């Protein structure tokens, strides 16, 4: 059934699974018309399809041309997401096909189940986790490839860079969710923490800076404080009075 | 006007004949039901006074043979049986009528209720849903499962309703996933009407039969089938005008007849709300919407 805190280790077992996040598929700027009415202008989006065990990201770029002359775009966006995920599964060799697909939003369940009727053995599951995958478009290299696209395109990344050489997929996923949670809560501050030190660069074939193990501890601490600092600024709470059990819970709680 | 005699009534039982019912006491001199209108299917049904889970009955058509009821003390139920000797049957019925030991099918002359509930229901279609080819009448009870229910156990004692599944390959053409899921017109018109039922009369026949099994036996799988067949029409943007007008009449009489006190178990909130207020046909069921709003406004 539903993926939650109880069944969290299941993400890092040896059954192939993908997360699908459709938050950034349909993206608009809202603006005034000359007549003082309101109109939307679509911009390029993306489907965020992630193997949490390997870090393999299947970033399907959604070009604004997809929407031309279509109606009910927020509803079409779910069905186009399900169509592209289905096309991706059919493109993979049998031994690479996922055994489960976890959708970050419950509205994706019916569209994906209907597109995957050909795959009765693939379980389509919701999650109770509030995952910060919407902040994918705060990763500069992912934002850059989406915005420059002139046509529909699939681009493949490893969202963990080379981290799995040194840490487990459990830890890699925790680091990824903490970074994305921070980018989602205060993008400018998160980016400032990651890119402050000119000596630490991002390899051409990476998304994140080349932090040593010790530097990752400092970074992760600075990200936790940012999330705490913003939860304090948001709710008008003195974050000085907070205990370590109080702090732990508000980050997970999120 | 035809007659379903009884051998006796050895156990106290509520006897239903179509929408009517009466209490018979243990060993009361009851010898059956006379003046049953020719031209319609009928259902005789039973609920034992000492055990209310014993709820069961027989669909029959008096044009198809001479039927009587006899209690079987081994199997502990009232059984329908066919008498093939015409002259014997007529002689038995004549005796019971002369001694006035039969209740009269109590049809009000103005009253089209039973016609309106069974307009499309045919015995030959019932016998394909309920398979027991050695009998001309069909046994149903409260616990019989549907073929669909048995997929999600005994196959000989099942209700063979047409399987309807909105998230099935039958319902969804490859390449038309969103179209076919949001507008069920393809599934209704090509797969079900043209493909399986051949015409709207057979579709309405099965819908009316499902309703009646739900109401008379509290058969849960029949209730699921009745709602699935309603939702398939209401979820289709393209339905022939005659079918919508007829559906409105069918549902009106079903909702009219439903005992007020069973509404909570026999009506699905989600389906009715969707069908009357959200669906393509939300403005097409005037009679049904008015009786539902006036009789069951809590459900909505
Ligand atoms: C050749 C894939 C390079 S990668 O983007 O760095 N990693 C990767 C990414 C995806 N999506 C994959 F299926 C397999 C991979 F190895
Ligand atoms: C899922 C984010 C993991 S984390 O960066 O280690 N956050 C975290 C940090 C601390 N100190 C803790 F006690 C519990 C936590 F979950
Ligand atoms: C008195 C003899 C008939 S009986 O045993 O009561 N029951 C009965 C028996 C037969 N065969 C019938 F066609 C109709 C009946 F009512």
């Amino acid at each position: 059934g539903a993926m939650n805190s109880s069944n969290y280790a299941e993400l890092f077992n040896n059954d192939i699974k993908l997360f699908v996040d459709d938050t950034n598929v349909y993206r608009v700027t809202v603006h005034k018309t000359f007549e003082g009415n309101v109109a939307t202008k679509a911009i390029n989006g993306c489907i965020f399809t992630l193997n949490p065990k390997t870090g393999h990201l299947f970033l399907k770029i959604i070009h604004t041309s997809v929407w031309a002359g279509q109606k009910r775009l927020s509803q079409l966006a779910k069905w186009k997401t399900a169509e592209e995920v289905s096309a991706l599964v059919r493109s993979l060799p049998k031994e690479e096909q996922p055994k489960q697909i976890i959708v970050t939003r419950k509205a994706m369940l019916d569209p994906l189940e209907v597109h995957m009727l050909d795959f009765p053995n693939i379980a389509i599951r919701p999650t109770e986790l509030r995952l910060p995958f919407s902040a994918a478009m705060s990763i500069d290299k992912l934002s850059d490839v989406v915005m420059k696209a002139t046509e529909p395109q699939m681009v493949l990344f490893n969202i963990y860079d080379d981290w799995l050489d040194r840490i487990s997929s459990y830890t890699a996923f925790s680091r990824l969710t903490l970074l994305l949670r921070a980018l989602k809560t205060n993008e400018e501050s998160a980016k400032m923490i990651l890119l402050s030190d000119p000596t630490i660069t991002i390899k051409s074939y990476h998304l994140w800076p080349s932090f040593t193990d010790e530097q990752w501890i400092t970074i992760e601490s600075q990200m936790r404080d940012l999330i705490l600092t913003e939860y304090g600024r948001k709710y008008n709470v003195n974050i000085s009075a907070l205990t370590q059990t109080e702090i732990k819970d508000i980050i997970l709680g999120q | 006007m035809n007659t379903v005699p009884f051998t006796s009534a050895p156990i106290e039982v509520t006897i239903g004949i179509d929408q009517y019912s009466f209490n018979v006491k243990e060993n009361q001199p009851f010898h059956g039901i006379k003046d049953i209108p020719i031209g319609h299917v009928h259902v005789i049904h039973f609920q034992h006074a000492d055990n209310s889970s014993m709820r069961y009955g027989y669909w029959f058509d008096c044009r198809m043979g001479n039927f009587y009821i006899q209690y079987d003390p081994k199997d502990g139920l009232y059984k329908m049986m066919e008498e093939r000797d015409g002259a014997k049957f007529e002689n038995i019925v004549h005796n019971f009528k002369e001694r006035q030991m039969m209740v009269s099918y109590p049809k009000i002359d103005e009253d089209d209720t039973w016609y309106n509930l069974t307009e499309f229901v045919q015995m030959d279609k019932i016998r394909k849903i309920v398979r027991k080819d050695e009998n001309q009448f069909s046994y149903v009870d409260s616990s019989m499962t549907t073929v669909q229910e048995n997929e999600l156990s005994d196959p000989a004692h099942s209700l063979n309703y047409t399987v309807i599944n909105f998230k099935s390959r039958e319902a969804i053409r490859p390449g038309h996933e969103m179209e076919d899921f949001l507008d069920k017109s393809y599934y209704l018109n090509t797969v079900m009407l043209q493909g399986i039922f051949k015409n709207s009369s057979n579709y309405f026949g099965e819908l009316q039969f499902a309703f009646l099994n739900a109401m008379f036996f509290g058969n849960y799988g029949s209730s699921l089938q009745w709602h699935a067949m309603i939702e398939l029409i209401c979820s289709s943007a393209t339905v022939p005008k005659h079918m919508l007008d007829k559906l409105d009449e069918i549902l009106y009489y079903q909702i009219k007849t439903l005992p007020e006190q069973y509404s909570d178990i026999l009506l699905n909130e989600r389906v009715w709300n969707i069908c009357l207020y959200s669906s393509f046909q939300k403005n097409s069921l005037h009679n049904t919407e008015k009786i539902m709003e006036n009789k069951y406004p809590e459900l909505l």
